[PDB]
C-alpha cells in the first residue's frame, strides 16, 4: 500500500529550515525526517524550502555531479532492446527527475532490491554538508602558511579572517602576536623564532620576504 | 644558555702581524657577529653573519667559521685597531661574548719618573699628599715603592695607571701617598722608587721636607 | 638620520630605583624593537631585554626578572627602562639599541650611554691642588707638571691644560674610589723654556655640582 509523505512532516521540514536555518544540527533532523521516503518524497521536501536560492544552486549541482558518477559506475545496458522484466535505474531517475513514482517503488521492492530513495537521500546530505560549510564561521585556527607561500601573502589572509572574527580584544592580542608565528611554515617559523617573542609584524615580514 | 667564550683574553700586537681571534659556542648556531668597542664608547656593529663587514669597516678585517667555532681576523695590525672585540649569538637571546682585549706591542721604553712635594694650600688645609709620575714607558708591568726617611711604607698609596697612549703606544702609572700635615711634618725624606723590566736598577726619585 | 638620545647620569641610594630614557629620532617608533645592555668594568656586555612599542610586549633575560620593567611611550617615542632594589653590583653603563633586520637582528644604533652609580654618598666639589716640581736645583729639556683634583663626588670630571689648546704631552689618570670620594690627577709635559716664561693652567670641570676650577701652575 502507498502511503505519501504526510503534510504534517511536510510541514513540520518547513519550520525546521526556518528556524535553524542551515546550522550543522539541520541534517540530523532532515534524516529523521526523511527516513524511508521515496525519491519523490524527498523532492517535495527539498523544493519545500522557500527562499535560500544560494544554498538551493548548491544542492542542486551537487545533486548532479553524484548522479553522473553513478552512470559511470553503472551502464549497465543503455537501450534494452527485447524487453526482460524491469529497467535498471539511472542517475536521473533516482534523482526522481526522470521516474514514475511506481517505477521509484518498484526498485525498492524487487529482487535484488534497488534502495534508490535511500541512495538519493546520501547524495542530498553530502549536498546539505556543502551548504553548512559555506555558511560555518571562518575559524582563524585553520589559515595555516603554504610550503611555498609569500610570507606576506599568508599575513594578508591571516588579517583578513581576523577582521572577521567574534572575541574579546585580549584574545585577539593572543592571536596577532604568537598564532601568526605558530602557523607558519617551518622555515619562516625557523626565523621568526630567531627575533624572539616581542618582534614587530614590520620586522617578520621584513626577514621572512625571501 | 649558549655561553660565548672569547680566547684570547688579552693580546698585544705589532703593526703589521696577522691576528686572528676566536669564539667558542657551548652549542652550535648558524651566525655570528661582531663588534668593537674602545674605551667611552658605544659598541661599533663590525661584523654580521659571519663574514659580511659593516660600514666604515677597513677591508683588512675578515670573519669566517660555522658551528661553534668562529673567528676575526686583521690582515696587517694597524694602530687604531687596538680595541676589544665582542662576538654575538645572531639570534635570541642575543648572548654577547666573553670579549678579547687587542693592544699594541711596542719597543721598550724606561718610565720617566717626576715627584712632587705636598701644595701650600693642601698644608693650609692640614692635608699633605705627595704624588709621583711615573711616564711613559712599555711594557705595562711596573712596580713603585714609597720610602719615608728610608723606610718602606706598605700602603697608604692610590695607584691609578692609564690604557696604552694613543699617540706613542706607552703606558703612564701614578702613586699618592696621603698624610696629614702632622706625619709629613714628622718626616723629612721622601722616595718614589719604580722598578720595570727596562732595568735591575730602581729609577729613584726624592725631595727633603727641609 | 635615525637617532637615540638616552638620558643624563643617574645617582641612587642602595636599595632604591631609578628609571631611565631613550628618546627615539628618524624612523616609526612603533615599526622597530628596543633593546638595553648592561656593561660594567670586568664583564661587559650583558642583555637586558625588549620592548615592542605598539604591543607593549616585553621580553626579558632571565637574570634581571623582577629587576627591570620595559615601558614605552608611543606619544613621545621615548623608551623607559626601570631598576629597582639597587645594589653597588648594579652600578654600570646601561645602553639601548635599536636593530636592523637583514637575515636576523643587527644592531646597527646604539645610545650614547648612562652611567648610574648606587651609593648614598653626597655629591663634593674636587679642591683642586698644583703640582710643581720640587725646589732647587733639577733642570732638563722638557718640564712635568701636574694637578691633583681630591674629594669629589660623583665620576666624572674634565681636566684640560690651557682650555684645550694644549694637548700633546697630556696624561689624565682613571679615578680610583674609596668610600665616598674620588681623586684623580693629571700630568702635562711641555719644553723648559716654555715655563714660567709661559703660563700653564689646569682646567677642571664637575657638571654634576657644576663647579669649574682653573689652577695655574706657579713655581
Amino acid at each position: 500500500v502507498h502511503q505519501a509523505i504526510s503534510p504534517r512532516t511536510l510541514n513540520a521540514w518547513v519550520k525546521v529550515v526556518e528556524e535553524k536555518a542551515f546550522s550543522p544540527e539541520v541534517i540530523p533532523m532532515f534524516s529523521a525526517l526523511s527516513e524511508g521516503a521515496t525519491p519523490q518524497d524527498l523532492n517535495t521536501m527539498l523544493n519545500t524550502v522557500g527562499g535560500h536560492q544560494a544554498a538551493m544552486q548548491m544542492l542542486k549541482e551537487t545533486i548532479n555531479e553524484e548522479a553522473a558518477e553513478w552512470d559511470r559506475v553503472h551502464p549497465v545496458h543503455a537501450g534494452p532492446i527485447a524487453p526482460g522484466q524491469m529497467r535498471e535505474p539511472r542517475g536521473s531517475d533516482i534523482a526522481g527527475t526522470t521516474s514514475t513514482l511506481q517505477e521509484q517503488i518498484g526498485w525498492m521492492t524487487n529482487n535484488p532490491p534497488i534502495p534508490v530513495g535511500e541512495i538519493y537521500k546520501r547524495w542530498i546530505i553530502l549536498g546539505l554538508n556543502k551548504i553548512v560549510r559555506m555558511y560555518s564561521p571562518t575559524s582563524i585556527l585553520d589559515i595555516r602558511q603554504g610550503p611555498k607561500e609569500p610570507f606576506r601573502d599568508y599575513v594578508d589572509r591571516f588579517y583578513k579572517t581576523l577582521r572577521a572574527e567574534q572575541a574579546s580584544q585580549e584574545v585577539k592580542n593572543w592571536m596577532t602576536e604568537t598564532l601568526l608565528v605558530q602557523n607558519a611554515n617551518p622555515d619562516c617559523k625557523t626565523i621568526l623564532k630567531a627575533l624572539g617573542p616581542a618582534a614587530t609584524l614590520e620586522e617578520m615580514m621584513t626577514a621572512c620576504q625571501g | 644558555e649558549i655561553v660565548l667564550t672569547q680566547s684570547p683574553a688579552i693580546t698585544a700586537a705589532s703593526l703589521g702581524q696577522k691576528v686572528t681571534i676566536t669564539c667558542s659556542a657551548s652549542s652550535s648556531v648558524s651566525y655570528m657577529h661582531w663588534y668593537q668597542q674602545k674605551s667611552g664608547t658605544s659598541p661599533k656593529p663590525w661584523i654580521y653573519e659571519i663574514s659580511k663587514l659593516a660600514s666604515g669597516v677597513p677591508a683588512r678585517f675578515s670573519g669566517s667559521g660555522s658551528g661553534t667555532s668562529y673567528s676575526l681576523t686583521i690582515s696587517s695590525m694597524e694602530a687604531e685597531d687596538a680595541a676589544i672585540y665582542y662576538c654575538q649569538q645572531w639570534n635570541y637571546p642575543f648572548t654577547f661574548g666573553s670579549g678579547t682585549k687587542l693592544e699594541i706591542k711596542r719597543a721598550d721604553a724606561a718610565p720617566t719618573v717626576s715627584i712632587f712635594p705636598p701644595s701650600s694650600e693642601q698644608l693650609t688645609s692640614g692635608g699633605a699628599s705627595v704624588v709621583c709620575f711615573l711616564n711613559n714607558f712599555y711594557p705595562k708591568d711596573i712596580n713603585v715603592k714609597w720610602k719615608i726617611d728610608g723606610s718602606e711604607r706598605q700602603n697608604g698609596v692610590l695607584n691609578s695607571w692609564t690604557d696604552q697612549d694613543s699617540k706613542d703606544s706607552t703606558y703612564s702609572m701614578s702613586s699618592t701617598l696621603t698624610l696629614t700635615k702632622d706625619e709629613y711634618e714628622r718626616h723629612n725624606s721622601y722616595t718614589c722608587e719604580a722598578t720595570h723590566k727596562t732595568s735591575t736598577s730602581p729609577i729613584v726619585k726624592s725631595f727633603n721636607r727641609n | 638620520e635615525v637617532q637615540l638620545q638616552q638620558s643624563g647620569a643617574e645617582l641612587a641610594r642602595p636599595g632604591a630605583s631609578v628609571k631611565m630614557s631613550c628618546k627615539a629620532s628618524g624612523y616609526t617608533f612603533t615599526s622597530y624593537t628596543m633593546h638595553w645592555v648592561k656593561q660594567r668594568p670586568g664583564q661587559g656586555l650583558e642583555w637586558i631585554g625588549y620592548i615592542n612599542p605598539s604591543s607593549g610586549y616585553s621580553n626579558y633575560n632571565q637574570k634581571f626578572k623582577d629587576k627591570a620593567t620595559l615601558t614605552a611611550d608611543k606619544s613621545s617615542s621615548t623608551a623607559y627602562m626601570q631598576l629597582s632594589s639597587l645594589t653597588s653590583e648594579d652600578s654600570a653603563v646601561y645602553y639601548c639599541s635599536r636593530p636592523v633586520v637583514r637575515l636576523g637582528y643587527n644592531f646597527d644604533y646604539w645610545g650614547q650611554g648612562s652611567t648610574l652609580t648606587v651609593s648614598s654618598a653626597k655629591t663634593t666639589p674636587p679642591s683642586v691642588y698644583p703640582l710643581a716640581p720640587g725646589s732647587a736645583a733639577q733642570t732638563n729639556s722638557m718640564v712635568t707638571l701636574g694637578c691633583l683634583v681630591k674629594g669629589y663626588f660623583p665620576e666624572p670630571v674634565t681636566v684640560t691644560w690651557n682650555s684645550g689648546s694644549l694637548s700633546s704631552g697630556v696624561h689624565t689618570f682613571p679615578a680610583v674610589l674609596q668610600s665616598d670620594l674620588y681623586t684623580l690627577s693629571s700630568s702635562v709635559t711641555v719644553p723648559s723654556s716654555t715655563w714660567p716664561s709661559e703660563t700653564v693652567t689646569c682646567n677642571v670641570a664637575h657638571p654634576a655640582s657644576s663647579t669649574k676650577v682653573d689652577k695655574k701652575i706657579v713655581p
